[PDB]
């Protein structure tokens, strides 16, 4: 998993 | 001669090729899988994904002469789903929707391939790209 598009 | 009608059949399915990409990148909601992802709001896809994909790319590999069959072609459209599973976690809304639209362009993108092209069809594409990739 990555951090996310929006944050 | 030979050469000859193999590239003919090639510029067909080349052609479907076009329309199938066309129609998915109009659709409202694989617009994100449109571009290549940014590194501007995504500051690690790269770190996370290691072969990046989308349909602009699609796009232009078609015109590149890439696709030999439209297996190749679903190759691609199916790496644009598992990045997006891959990339995206799946407990916020957004990130969730990412990760329907990803399912959902595949999905979409096998069936117009399955129902649109005559099977008959795909085994002379492969038994083109078989005799390319020898002599």
């Amino acid at each position: 998993c990555g951090r996310g598009k929006g944050g | 001669p030979l050469e000859d009608q193999e590239e003919n059949t090639l510029r067909e399915l080349r052609l479907f090729l076009r329309d199938v990409t066309k129609r998915l990148a109009t659709d409202k909601r694989f617009n994100i899988f449109s571009k290549p992802v940014d590194i501007e709001e995504v500051s690690d896809y790269l770190e996370v994904i290691k072969e990046p994909m989308d349909l602009s790319t699609v796009i232009t590999k078609i015109d590149k002469h890439n696709y030999l069959t439209a297996k190749d072609f679903l190759k691609d459209i199916d790496l644009i789903c598992s990045n997006a599973l891959e990339y995206n976690p799946d407990k916020d809304p957004g990130d969730k929707i990412i990760r329907h639209r990803a399912c959902t362009l595949k999905d979409t993108a096998h069936a117009i391939i399955a129902a649109e092209l005559d099977p008959e069809f795909n085994k002379l594409c492969e038994e083109i790209k078989e005799a390319r990739i020898k002599r």
